[PDB]
């Protein structure tokens, strides 16, 4: 995945198939186009963006107060 | 010429000491929550 | 000394500052015996130089350690 930004994308030169990313059987590097696995952008945008803003609230916590039921 | 004194009870702060310490624990709580650089809490 | 003699701590510093500063005599101090003069030269209060020098130096050398204390580990006696 480094060949994308390493080589100049405006100059083409190939060396980059983009995705690659996984294979669940043979344990090899296979493009997602040939594998046929894609997901909507909403699976990332408005997902991790909402999760990151939710997780940083835990780091904001300083003390903890617990009140047992009477 | 000395005179002066005027002490009687020797622990006037004893009642007002631990209460400030109890108030300092509450005061130290808002110090971490003060300003945009502060922190949040959970209750 | 102003606590036992019943003197104002604010007036204690103001009394010695108006004297020991302008006048080169440093003998002005707190009088706990209830006399009419604060001069130690007339009241005969004498401390040894090299003796009191050690009392001042050894008191400052104690802070070379305590001030640096961070973690304390106490093993079972």
């Amino acid at each position: 995945h480094a060949a994308s930004q390493m080589a100049k994308p405006e100059d083409v030169k190939r060396r980059s198939y983009r995705n690659y990313g996984l294979d669940l059987i043979r344990g090899k590097i296979v493009d997602e186009i040939h594998a046929g696995v894609l997901e909507p952008t909403i699976s990332k945008v408005k997902s991790l963006k909402s999760a990151l803003e939710a997780c940083v609230a835990i780091l904001r916590i300083d003390t903890m107060i617990t009140v047992d039921p009477e | 010429p000395s005179n002066a004194t005027f002490k009687n009870k020797e622990k006037p702060q004893e009642v007002r000491k631990a209460n400030i310490i109890a108030a300092r624990s509450v005061a130290d709580a808002i110090r971490t929550s003060l300003g945009p650089k502060g922190m949040d809490k959970m209750i | 000394l102003a606590e036992n003699s019943g003197l104002d701590p604010i007036g204690t510093l103001s009394t010695l500052k108006s004297k020991q500063l302008k006048e080169k005599i440093s003998n002005i101090g707190v009088d706990c015996l209830g006399y009419g003069s604060n001069d130690m030269k007339e009241l005969f209060v004498v401390d040894p130089f090299i003796g009191k020098k050690q009392q001042i130096l050894l008191a400052t050398q104690l802070c070379r350690m305590i001030l640096k204390i961070d973690n304390v580990i106490i093993s079972g006696k």
